[PDB]
RNA sequence: AGAACCUUACCUGGUCUUGACAUCCACGGAAGUUUUCAGAGAUGAGAAUGUGCCUUCGGGAACCGUGAGACAGGUGCUGCAUGGCUGUCGUCAGCUCGUGUUGUGAAAUGUUGGGUUAAGUCCCGCAACGAGCGCAACCCUUAUCCUUUGUUGCCAGCGGUCCGGCCGGGAACUCAAAGGAGACUGCCAGUGAUAAACUGGAGGAAGGUGGGGAUGACGUCAAGUCAUCAUGGCCCUUACGACCAGGGCUACACACGUGCUACAAUGGCGCAUACAAAGAGAAGCGACCUCGCGAGAGCAAGCGGACCUCAUAAAGUGCGUCGUAGUCCGGAUUGGAGUCUGCAACUCGACUCCAUGAAGUCGGAAUCGCUAGUAAUCGUGGAUCAGAAUGCCACGGUGAAUACGU
């Protein structure tokens, strides 16, 4: 796959960034190991509440080319099937069948 | 006098072209000086891969495939005005790639 | 059939003992892929024997030996409406293996406070054998005895093969000459 | 049941890659995407078109993109302005400059691709039709390659169900690995449905593009140079 | 049994009501869908409410509650069987 | 034979290495004595039996060392190297050697696991079926 | 291939209708940045701020906003509309055409017969002959040998080092990975149609494509695939679209398919102790060192891996101890506390520590994998992956029993 899912995952990329990215860097030293307290309470700990989503937990991604989730390789970004068809086809290089 | 620096590095899918590349700057580099050497052969890479033969279910089966990577110490440990460049090129490309940094 | 024919798989003799009997009792003690435990549970296990029979571990062993493993065994399967359970010997080495497995077998009967003591165990048990396995096997001898029964067949076998035959099995198909 | 596409078995032994660059895990994907991108967005401008297919480079820190045509003068353009806006075309999409690329076909019935598509083009579309396949493999003979097969499906005669028709002459050995061959499958759309074409084009025993191993390296290495022995 | 990260999480989406409400009072309860955060010293002495699914679920927070997850009081689900519930009861 | 002599041993891609001279009956392997070696156990006599066979245990050597796989391998591979290596000391040790079968490589070589099995081979214990 | 969320299909509640995504066209604004508040948030309103790019400075393009006819969108149906792809018989030895002959014909002959084989494999021979595909080679892998080379590798003779090739030194050797050699029943003896082939033996590292893999013809279940992808038909757009918070996918006296683990003693526990392959790591992997019982954290060399870490791999080996006691076994359950990723571990994740504690005594009618570096059996790594396998894919360690008979 759906447009909507595709996008989101590429919105989200985005926004996220904004927020996610820069932030994370204050994670964590907000809350988490570290923190004051002043902190972590939440709050100095909602600039990690509010943005979300940008997560990377979500971030993810996913396939791409088709979209797809739950089914892809990633090293080439890919479904998987797509790559596999692809590989028959050598769209990728250096990519072959297999034999031991 | 003559050094070390540099590192070079060659990769890459590939032997091949990778190699040839050897090579276009080995046999150059000797060449020069140097400061060459015996290209070492050095571990290619050998991934891989398994994935599902269906696009729908399936038990079992799957699938599998292979890439890759020939890899490289080509190697040289300085430059020289025709080894400079190559490797420009090897980089000028692409299905090679090449560092020279010493690290 | 199968086709295709390959037998038993060939092994090294194993280092105590020198022999290759020894390993097959190793593996046939082994348990999973240990033949470091297992060799030491066989040799331990035989110093206990082994003490257990005799007065050393070769003299056991051969007492187990012989057990416990036969001579004898059933080979099935099928013969007209039903299954029989038909004497043959076996296989000279298998056996063994028959076994070596039995002395084992089982052991494992088990209890436990080392196998391994469990050997083992049996071999004191088995071995004097009156071990258990001994009694395993005679079972073997069983019967099998079961089963004696009969295997051959069914008409055909007993089947139509008429040589020399006393059988008339398996040969074809034999008339006069040329 | 299913077999291997000849091709892809292949690859790296007899026959090369598809796209040839370096990337990787890092960039590899991305790459591969952009590629993908090219593809499609260059394909819609070839397709009008006799490319049968493109390869991609990448060299450089470029993009790329060889196109084998088929035709090439319908590609290259007047004074080669296009070529020029292909590519533009290439770039656009992409982050990098872009150079287009020629290529030619090829014996354009030999292919497969162009061959296919020539039959997908008239199943579009529709024509009395059937035919074509008959043709094609006439051609392709023819023109070159031993042997040629075609498969066309999919449904086939407007429908109710689904659907098959193939011919193919010369070839064709299928497990012979190797070399090289080629080969391909082409798909697509009309008011009915998908419709289908396979192509496989066996050359003989000729030597590919590769390969696999190199030429023998003790003529080259000889004993009598000096070295070294490392390290110094 | 299970645990979870120290300093746990408390969320705004309930804070920002959490802060009103024990000015308010509560007259009705607060509602809120947060779930997730964790019940901090803050909100005791209050009608939180709960989502879930769907409906708000109402209880009052003594605190004894601390350190739980709002979702905890609520329940989200129901079955039917063996169980479900108690006997016992009567409708 | 000679020295110094030399054989390669491996296994299963382990590996080993073995470096001969007169003497023996000593032996190093790795830097390493055999008993800090092959502590336990069966293997070790399996590193090794190619010296008693012809085997040489009192009129040699011996300097072994020994890489991958594990102690048993290591071993076979022994193994290998020592019989391979031997030949040198030998003329007819190899043909003794093989008669077996020691000359030999490994072998084991080892199969792999593939898809659907499991080990490798194996597999699953079913077929459905 | 790793559902707290996302992913997501589903539910409750909030909410939008040319739309989250997308193309033609016109009108108003540069894109963008900064910032407050209501609200679960979606969303809405207010405030500050930039004035770019191409340029004939007219105007135009990018990007944002608004608006209409179209239209976008649909993990929504249809796999009996269809392509592409795949299961499976099964790596099974078959499949097929041309011409001639033979039958009014379906079709036969060849493709069956004789010897032989893993095999329509090879050979012999006949109104059948000729020819193509499959079987089989190629090509990858494993290992004996010959040869060039030498760091991120190696160490025989020489040397410092209280013992790392660390380094002066070295290229005999390992290894890395590049090129070459070898196997053809070839050779000798026997059998047989002096055939092919088979048995026996020597030679050889290996004996019969040395072993393993890729490879899946022709044809099929009116097989599976709307959930890779493609695309016809049908259908909503007053939505089979779309945004957000929470819930659900994980509920529960059930049953099954497949997997794990234990019942111990050729086992467990405490101490001492030996020998691996492989693979990942640029907002990542990581020793020494420091902190804590510990997960882990801090500090930090190294590195993009032949340069490092997981790592004393475990089973195994040495020593003490247990005596069948539901244990010195098993450790489900269950209380308490600590560590970790992340917006967040409540339903419902992973890791660590203390405590607690149950079935289980090797298991019915019955059943499955395997012929040797195999099974049995011990440990390791990776994809996928914020985090998170007892599955999957690959790895090395120890390493059997038995094969009469058909």
């Amino acid at each position: 796959a759906k447009q909507s899912m595709k996008a989101r995952e590429v919105k989200r990329v985005a926004l996220a960034d904004k927020y996610f990215a820069k932030r994370a860097e204050l994670k964590a030293i907000i809350s988490d190991v570290n923190a004051s307290d002043e902190d972590r309470w939440n709050a100095v700990l909602k600039l990690q509440t509010l943005p979300r989503d940008s997560s990377p937990s979500r971030q993810r991604n996913r396939c791409r080319q088709t979209g797809r989730p739950h089914g892809f390789l990633r090293k080439f970004g890919l479904s998987r099937i797509k790559v596999r068809e692809a590989a028959m086809r050598g769209e990728i290089p250096g990519l072959k069948k297999a034999s031991w | 006098m003559q050094n070390q620096r540099i590192r070079i590095r060659l990769k890459a899918f590939d032997h091949r072209l990778i190699d040839q590349a050897t090579a276009e700057i080995v046999e150059t580099a000797k060449r020069t000086g140097a400061q060459v050497r015996g290209p070492i052969p050095l571990p290619t890479r050998k991934e891989r891969f398994t994935v599902l033969i269906s696009p729908h279910v399936n038990k079992d089966a799957r699938d599998q495939y292979e890439i890759r990577t020939h890899l490289r110490l080509v190697d040289i440990v300085e430059p020289t005005e025709k080894t400079v460049d190559a490797l420009m090129r090897l980089d000028l490309a692409a299905g090679v790639d090449v560092q020279i940094s010493l690290g | 059939p199968r086709r295709r024919v390959i037998g038993q798989r060939k092994i090294l003799p194993d280092p105590k003992f020198g022999s290759e009997l020894l390993a097959k009792f190793v593996n046939i003690l082994m348990v999973d892929g240990k033949k470091s435990t297992a060799e030491s549970i066989v040799y331990s296990a035989l110093e206990t024997l082994a003490q257990r029979s005799g007065k050393s571990e070769l003299e056991a062993f051969e007492v187990a030996l012989e057990n416990v493993r036969p001579t004898v065994e059933v080979k099935s399967r099928r013969v007209g409406g039903s299954t029989y359970q038909v004497p043959v010997e076996v296989r000279p080495v298998r056996r063994n293996a028959l076994a070596m497995r039995w002395i084992v077998e089982a052991a494992r009967k088990r209890g436990d406070k080392s196998m391994a003591l469990r050997l083992a165990n049996e071999l004191s048990d088995a071995a004097e054998n009156k071990g258990t396995a001994v009694k395993k096997r005679e079972d073997v001898h069983r019967m099998a005895e079961a089963n004696k029964a009969f295997a051959h067949y069914r008409w055909l076998s007993l089947r139509s093969f008429s040589h020399q035959a006393g059988a008339s099995s398996k040969q074809p198909a034999l008339g006069y000459l040329n | 049941g299913q077999k291997v596409h000849p091709n892809g078995i292949r690859l790296g032994i007899v026959k090369p890659w598809n796209s040839t660059w370096f990337a990787n895990t890092k960039e590899f994907a991305d790459n591969l995407d952009s590629d993908f991108k090219v593809r499609q967005y260059l394909t819609k401008e070839l397709a009008k078109a006799s490319v049968s297919r493109i390869v991609i480079e990448r060299p450089a820190k470029s993009i790329r993109v060889t196109i084998h045509t088929a035709r090439p003068g319908i590609v290259i353009g007047k004074k080669g302005e296009d070529v020029e806006k292909l590519r533009k075309v290439v770039a656009d999409i992409a982050g990098v400059p872009a150079q287009i690329n020629i290529a030619e076909v090829r014996k354009p019935e030999l292919d497969a691709k162009l061959v296919a598509d020539s039959i997908t083009s008239q199943l579009e579309r529709r024509v009395m039709f059937r035919r074509a396949m008959k043709r094609a493999v006439q051609n392709a003979m023819r023109l070159g390659a031993k042997g040629i097969k075609v498969e066309v499906s999919g449904r086939l005669g407007g429908a109710e169900i689904a659907r098959t028709e193939w011919y193919r002459e010369g070839r064709v050995p299928l497990h012979t690995l190797r070399a090289d061959i080629d080969y391909n499958t082409s798909e697509a759309h009309t008011t009915y449905g998908v419709i289908g074409v396979k192509v496989w084009i066996f050359k003989g025993e000729i030597l590919g593009g590769m390969a696999a191993v190199e030429q023998p390296e003790k003529p080259a290495a000889q004993p009598k140079k000096q070295q070294r022995k490392g390290r110094k | 049994p299970r645990s979870l990260k120290k300093g746990p999480f408390i969320d705004l989406h309930l804070l920002k009501k959490v802060e009103k409400a024990v000015e308010s009072g509560d007259k009705k309860p607060l509602r809120t869908w947060s779930r997730r955060s964790t019940i901090f010293p803050n909100m005791i002495g209050l009608t939180i409410a709960v989502h879930n699914g769907r409906q708000h679920v109402p209880v009052f927070v003594t605190d004894e509650m601390v350190g739980h997850k709002l979702g905890e009081f609520a329940p989200t689900r129901t079955y039917r069987g063996h169980a479900a519930d108690k006997k016992a009861k009567k409708k | 034979a000679e020295n110094q002599y030399y054989g390669t041993g491996r296994r299963k891609s382990s590996a080993a290495r073995v470096f001969i001279k007169p003497g023996n009956g000593k032996i190093v392997i790795n830097q390493r004595s055999l008993e800090q070696y092959f502590g336990r156990e069966t293997a070790r006599m399996v590193v090794r039996q190619p010296l008693e066979l012809v085997d040489m245990v009192e009129k040699l050597d011996l300097y072994i060392t020994v890489k991958g796989g594990g102690i048993s391998g290591q071993a076979g591979a022994i193994r290998h190297g020592i019989t391979r290596a031997l030949m040198e000391y030998d003329e007819s040790l190899r043909s003794e050697l093989r008669k077996a079968g020691f000359v030999t490589r490994d072998a084991r070589q080892v199969e792999r696991k593939k898809v659907g099995l499991r080990k490798a081979r194996r597999r699953p214990q079913f077929s459905k079926r």
